[PDB]
């Protein structure tokens, strides 16, 4: 629904901005707000875009207010596919993402190997993985490369 | 010369000369058994000639394997092969197989098995070779003279309460 | 080392009976993790929880070792940095403990130099010991028909009013007093009066020498206690015995009364956890749940454990899945009969249904 | 003996049926306490 | 050129030994009944099997190892292939997991899940398989390619029967070629590692490890592993079966496998049925057992024999699993607690035991002997039914049946030659004057030792007990043949006359407090020796 | 959407042998047959049968083989109708599976036509106008428990009583007399026993590879999944109906067993999730048995006699499955081992045997 509404206008970044606003509002909000929250009465959400507010009201009516994160992830995936951007997840040890040149070159090699992503442009997204203490791992279009070490 | 059909009417390969040659070229008769297994897999059922070649390979082979195997017996292996041929394949053993068995018995020195095979050959085949019979008799007489006619603990006398049943 | 989840904070989300849901913003702790409720709640006692399932990356489902009285939503809980731990060592000799390992005898602080987690991995195949030695219990029928094996496993299958507890006490008196190795008793889901009587008898027999040195330890989680405690008390006692076996190298005795309460407690919460009943009402995971504990209860190369477990047969129906599974995890089994008890014969033992592994000429005379 | 056999057959049948009914009731409880799905209706239509 | 592994998603829920997976958006996906690795650590993995595929994209997983290391949010990769396990002659004499991992103790890859042979690929069951027990070999024939159940109750020797059957083949494998040798695969499920160790030590002591392998899924292992073990064992057997060799797969036991499958299904929210076992239990057992067959000559001639074991609670044979397995199998061997306590060990109940294959799986000599033995036992049972509350009349059928019953008692498997010789003697009446309580001692003297040589009354040439190689001659030629009939009869007459003259007279004459005890000890020793 | 042949769909959910299929153009009708065209490295073709419609586009189906190596979104192609089976005299002396594919590896069938599995039973007007008798050529059967054309014969007895011998003799006598072929259906039966039966038939020449064969064989073995174990009987019945109508003959449909068919249907119901009825049998037991039995009747064109082997669990005729089977059975035939032991062949207990046409109304 969100993707179709955004496509009708040709703009999508507004949806991501609204999702960032929603994340900030949730952080500011009290614990377990979604259980009894009313989007209409919530002041922060009153500034969101019409499609985002409508979807929030729909999810409030259905009681499914805990799926905002996954809905945002799916919308971002659709936007990236439409814009021809392939995002590679760089899993890094907890604390310190400076060592990313190796991850970037590995991601470039994987993109070159993946002929189906030639049209798409490579992008990088860093994620902290508590499991690994050193090194890094790279995932792209399901292809996962392990170059990290854990505690012994 | 004539086609042979299997249990379900499918034909089989009667050309077994290459497998016979392989058996003759083998070293340990376990390899010959493996060759027979391969023939069965390839749908080339063994024939009387193949079984006789296997028996010859058993007789002329050094041992069952490169490494020693406890309680191995060429006589037992050949008798098992004969049972498989006669019962599970409906093939009557020829005089060559029995002669090979008697030769193996004589070589081993099993005069009692030699006597039994002699009786079997007299009953079914047209007698037992005189040379093999004489060799078996000589081995039996040698054992009798040396004192190895029968085991020792059997000759040992034991009473009702003396038998040391383990 | 220090677990990364130690001090992690969660909030109570849903409460149903002894089942409580906890949500952690950072991330759900590992399974088997121990949590403590921080809010006072006007409770006379602290509130402790053990995690058993994960519903999502942030949510978990836990049971309560104690009652859930005065429990609200959004209650603050903090991880303990690890699973439930119990004190170990000779410092526990002649002492009474609960599932949490806190002294309950009101006999002063206990000096604990080491705490061990209740949950442990069972010994592998290679870590097993081949010991075939008869044991003398001083009982004619037991010593004749179904002789016991040192370091082996014994079951006393019976209904009610047959003499399982009496026989356990008799074996304790006969053996544990003179046995060089120590003893551990597990009062799981049984009568607190019987536990008190056993403690008094031990004090009279001087097994528990308060002024001197004792030879036995007690862990009591009884029927009054909730199912979580009734389930984990046996594992705590088993951890004590495992320490005495490995870190010391003893031949330890382990008496349990009664194991059936463990399965009953797990069944009390299976449905609430969200697992369909399987058969007779018992939880589907009965086989694995009992097998893990039974395998942990075994003799190893380092030390030896001689285990004696009382088993309750509902309605005297031996076909019940719990006894049926238990049969295969034992070396000797003593079956009791209500008809034999009524006929005045005590102990009421059916030798036909009794069995033993060491009843072979190679081991025994 | 014939009567006892008839009663035995009846009892086994009843036991099987009762166990099935109990298990099915538990499953119905668990599933029906979670049956859900998004509703495509006019929530704005107050 | 990196080591790429397809990532499919993350772990969502954990419930005991199973789990649920949420796929990452826009991922290749995974197939059904495939293998996956959960990345508990960057260098460590936990094995899992796919079992459900929901519409929403969520997946159901059965764990196999390192379950305690599993937590929600961990990464997952998929192998994209079914379960393949190591197989070959390099596995024998070893203890292995269903996943192929070797268990510490003090050639190619084969699929675990493979279809069974079709109709045209099979042949009638003719070749015999010997358990070393006279009762089984006579009244309940077992043939290679057959699926014979062993149904009993707790503590009736069910596993001992299969262990002795495996052991009895060691001597045959040593003597005859490896082509006709029998390769044993013993599967332990939900049993104690201690029992597994005892079995391994027994096999090593008897030298059976050379031709035997063990597949362990002991308790404390996941239900998925317990559920997978039998299929891995059948695959290991099929490796030899398709290569013109004969295998013997023993299962102990299908009850715990059924329990594990029930547990998995109920945890995964699958529709249950009778006793909560889902409706796929019958199909599971059927597809496990149908893989045992006697392949046609053109397919290699190999075979697989199935000896599953089942336990019945208080003789409740009407249970769902027991009924299904009995209907599936080609006959059953029933063990009776009453007889076991009474002393008939093994405690086979002939009335409740049957072999649908029939006499076609017996050897010629054994076939001929059984043809009369079965009727003799039937007559003895018929007379004993009426003899409950009345004095017995010592007729030839009753006498011979009692002697046969006494002979059937045994602890260790008996060699074919000794067994058939003793049975022939009892059938032809050389024991009619022998006492029932002394039959075992008579057989011990006849087999382990000899009396003709001792007393200097030898007249035969080739028919002597100590010549163990006569077994194959007996197999080739029936005892009722002119070649061996005369020698056998002469030897039996000599032995019987000597025994009656010397030993039985002294036994009857025993009158003391110590001689009686010594005789009792000797009788029991012979009974559990032969 | 009248012609749905060639319609494409995507697999959406997989659990065991139950598969959900999504069609953009609309789900096909009920009982429709689908094939998995995607290359999944599978050693055997995969086909599904539709049994329920979850929504307009989504339909639930049951697999006739294992669902291994199956991924979501896999392509599926409709066959344009119900499951199809070959018919004609080409099938004679041949072994078939549920899908109408020979497994004897003895060349192509060369069938000139195929027919659907699920066909409605003959109407009331199509029923025979008079009760008749089947001359088996056997004194005991034709005297004490005569069979009725278009009827059902419940056979009780295991091995050792020559059940296969009686079956072969019945087929031979029917061919020698009324001149009608036979159809055998092994439902949930042992593969070894099926092989032995085939070998015995070839030996007896009832199924002559090089000559005329009087019997067709259909085999859904226990290794096969419940769907195939259930539909094999319907396939055999379809062949028998073709013989009855097109060739106007007196056919004999042997079934071994019917209890296995009932059990397979119960397993299918459990997998679909329908709550079991008493004991555990599916609620649709009577309807499922009727949809098979009513198709077996004497018509104005020909007749289809049936001989169904019955296994009674726990020796309780009170059990719902045997009770419902008896409610449809017309006559009974019992085999006792004591008779064979005495030495009377065929071993039949006339006292226990019974029939309904033992009335001067039909017979003399
Ligand atoms: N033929 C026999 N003669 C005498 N004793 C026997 C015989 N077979 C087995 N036993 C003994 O019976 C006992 C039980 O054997 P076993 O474990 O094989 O039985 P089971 O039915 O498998 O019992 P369980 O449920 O414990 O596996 C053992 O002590 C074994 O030595
Ligand atoms: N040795 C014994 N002699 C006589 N009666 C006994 C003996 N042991 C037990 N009993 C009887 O059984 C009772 C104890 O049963 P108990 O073992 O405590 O049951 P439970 O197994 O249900 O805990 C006694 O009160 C007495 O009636
Ligand atoms: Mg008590
Ligand atoms: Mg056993």
């Amino acid at each position: 629904f969100l993707y179709k509404a955004a496509e009708e206008k040709g703009n999508f970044d507004n949806i991501l901005s609204d999702f960032q606003k929603i994340a900030a509002a949730a952080s500011k909000l009290p614990i377990f707000w979604e259980r009894t929250a009313v989007v209409e009465k919530i002041p922060e959400f009153k500034q969101l875009s019409e499609p985002t507010f409508f979807t929030l009201v729909w999810m409030q009516n259905n009681g499914m207010l805990e799926l905002i994160q996954e809905v945002a992830e799916v919308y971002e995936t659709f936007v990236n596919a439409k814009q021809k951007k392939a995002v590679a997840k760089i899993f890094v040890a907890p604390g310190g993402e400076k060592n990313v040149e190796e991850a970037r070159r590995v991601a470039e090699e994987l993109h070159k190997g993946l002929k189906e992503l030639a049209d798409y442009t490579l992008v990088l997204k860093t994620v902290v993985d508590r499991t690994i203490v050193k090194g890094f791992a790279v995932e792209l279009a399901g292809q996962y490369v392990n170059k990290a070490e854990g505690q012994q | 010369a004539a086609k042979k059909y299997d249990l379900f009417g499918y034909e089989v390969d009667t050309n077994t000369a290459p497998w016979i040659e392989k058996i003759k070229k083998c070293k340990y008769y376990d390899e010959a058994g493996e060759v027979l297994v391969n023939m069965n897999v390839s749908n080339c059922p063994p024939d009387i000639a193949t079984y006789n070649a296997t028996l010859q390979c058993i007789y002329q082979s050094p041992s069952k394997q490169s490494t020693p195997v406890d309680n191995e017996s060429k006589f037992c292996a050949m008798m098992d092969l004969l049972e498989e041929m006669q019962h599970r394949n409906r093939l009557k053993p020829n005089e060559e197989s029995w002669t090979w068995v008697m030769k193996e018995c004589v070589k081993s020195g099993q005069f009692r098995l030699g006597y039994c095979i002699q009786q079997v050959m007299e009953t079914e085949c047209k007698g037992c070779p005189a040379d093999l019979v004489k060799a078996n008799e000589a081995n039996a007489q040698k054992a009798k003279t040396e004192g190895k006619e029968h085991p020792g603990h059997l000759s040992q006398q034991a009473g009702l309460f003396d038998v040391k049943v383990e | 080392p220090v677990a990364d989840h130690k001090g992690r904070v969660g909030h109570v989300s849903q409460v149903i009976g002894a089942v409580v849901d906890v949500h952690f913003a950072d991330g759900v702790p590992p399974v088997l993790t121990a949590l403590d409720v921080v809010d006072k709640l006007g409770r006379d006692e602290p509130l402790t929880l053990e995690i058993v399932q994960h519903l999502d990356a942030h949510t978990g489902r836990c049971i309560a070792m104690q009652t859930t009285d005065l429990l609200k939503l959004k209650a603050k809980v903090v991880s303990t940095g690890g699973n439930i731990s119990v004190p170990v060592g000779r410092e526990t000799l002649g002492r009474i403990f609960n599932v949490l390992g806190d002294a309950i005898d009101q006999r002063g602080p206990v000096g604990e130099k080491l705490r061990m987690p209740i949950h442990a991995v069972a010994p592998k195949l290679a870590d097993q010991a081949a010991e075939d030695a008869v044991l003398t219990t001083g009982i004619k029928v037991i010593d004749l028909i179904l002789p016991y094996c040192k370091g082996g496993k014994i079951g006393l299958f019976g209904g009610a009013g047959v003499g399982k507890t009496v026989i356990i006490m008799e074996l304790i008196n006969n053996v544990a007093k003179g046995h060089g190795g120590f003893s551990v008793f597990a009062g799981v889901g049984e009568r607190t009066r019987e536990g008190t009587d056993l403690y008094l008898e031990m004090m009279q027999s001087k097994v528990i020498d308060l002024k001197g040195e004792s030879k036995c330890v007690l862990v009591y989680g009884q029927m009054n206690e909730p199912p979580g405690a009734r389930a984990r008390v046996a594992q705590s006692a088993l951890t004590m015995a495992e320490y005495f076996r490995d870190v010391e190298g003893q031949d330890v005795l382990l008496f349990i009364d009664n194991i059936f309460r463990f399965t009953q407690a797990n069944s009390e919460v299976s449905a609430l956890l969200g697992r369909i009943p399987a058969a007779v009402g018992y939880q589907p995971t009965l086989a694995e749940d009992l097998g893990q504990l039974q395998e942990r209860i075994t003799s190893t190369t380092k030390g030896s454990i001689t285990s004696v477990q009382a088993v309750y047969v509902p309605a005297d129906d031996i076909t019940d899945p719990a006894p049926a599974t238990t049969f295969s995890h034992l070396d000797a089994t003593t079956v009791l009969d209500r008809a034999v008890a009524e006929s005045g014969i005590y102990p009421a033992v059916n030798p036909l249904e009794c069995a033993s592994r060491i009843m072979d000429p190679d081991v025994i005379s | 003996q014939q009567r006892t056999s008839s009663l035995y057959n009846k009892t086994r049948q009843f036991g099987i049926t009762a166990a099935l009914i109990e298990i099915l009731s538990a499953m119905s409880s668990l599933e029906g306490n979670a049956m859900k799905g998004v509703r495509r209706n006019k929530f704005w239509e107050g | 050129f990196f080591k790429t592994t397809e990532m499919i998603g993350y772990v969502h829920s954990i419930d005991g030994t199973i789990a649920t997976l949420i796929p990452a958006p826009g991922n290749p996906g995974v197939a059904y009944n495939t293998i996956i690795q959960i990345q508990v650590s960057p260098t460590t993995f936990a094995a899992g099997l796919v079992f459900n595929l929901e519409k929403d994209g969520r997946i159901g997983i059965i764990l196999m190892d390192n379950i305690t290391e599993v937590q929600s949010g961990q990464k997952v990769m998929a192998t994209g292939q079914l379960l393949h396990i190591p197989v070959g002659a390099g596995v024998l004499g070893k203890v292995v997991n269903p996943l192929g991992h070797e268990v510490p103790v003090g050639s190619t890859l084969g699929k675990v899940d493979t279809g069974a042979p079709n109709i045209v690929s099979r042949s009638p069951v003719n070749y015999n398989l010997l358990t070393g027990f006279k009762a089984v070999d006579t009244m309940i024939p077992i043939g290679r390619g057959q699926r014979e159940l062993i149904v009993g109750d707790r503590q009736t020797g069910k596993t001992s029967i299969a262990v002795s059957t495996i052991i009895n083949q060691v001597r045959i494998n040593q003597q005859i070629l490896s082509k006709n040798a029998v390769i044993s695969i013993y599967v332990s499920i939900g049993q104690r590692c201690s029992n597994v160790a005892r079995i391994h030590r027994l096999l090593q002591s008897y030298g059976a490890l050379r031709y035997t392998t063990v597949m362990a899924a002991t308790a404390a292992e996941p239900a998925g592993l317990q559920y997978l073990a039998p299929y891995a064992g059948v695959t290991m057997g099929e490796y030899f079966m398709n290569r013109g060799r004969h295998c013997l797969c023993v299962y102990d036991d299908l009850s715990k496998q059924a329990v594990a499958y029930r547990q998995i299904s109920l945890l995964l929210r699958r529709p249950p049925g009778r006793e909560a076992y889902p409706g796929d239990v019958f199909y599971l057992h059927s597809r496990l057992l149908e893989r045992a067959a006697m392949l046609s000559p053109g397919k290699g001639g190999g075979s697989v024999t199935a000896l599953p074991i089942v336990e019945t609670l208080s003789n409740d044979v009407t249970a769902y699993i027991v009924t299904n397995v009995i209907s599936i199998t080609d006959g059953q061997i029933y063990l009776d607690t009453k007889l076991f306590t009474g002393g008939q060990r093994p405690a086979v109940n002939i009335g409740l035991s049957v072999s649908r294959v029939g006499s076609s799986a017996q050897n010629a000599a054994m076939k001929g002997v059984a043809g009369k033995l079965k009727g003799i036992l039937a007559e003895y049972r018929k007379l004993a039914a009426d003899s409950v509350g009345g004095q017995q009349v010592q007729t030839i059928p009753m006498i011979r049946g009692a002697r046969f019953v006494a002979l059937f008692n045994q602890k260790q498997p008996s060699y074919f030659m000794n067994a058939i010789v003793s049975l022939y003697a009892c059938l032809n009446g050389y024991l009619d004057d022998v006492k029932v309580q002394y039959v075992k001692f008579y057989e011990y003297l006849l087999v382990h030792r000899d009396l003709g040589i001792m007393y200097g009354t030898a007249k035969n040439k080739f028919f002597y007990m100590y010549v163990q190689e006569l077994n194959y001659l007996i197999r080739f030629f029936t005892l009722n043949s002119p070649i061996l009939h005369g020698e056998l009869e002469e030897m039996l007459k000599q032995h019987t006359h000597l025994f009656l003259q010397h030993y039985q007279s002294k036994m009857n004459a025993i009158k003391s407090e110590k001689d009686v005890k010594a005789l009792k000890n000797l009788l029991y020793s012979c009974k559990r020796a032969v």
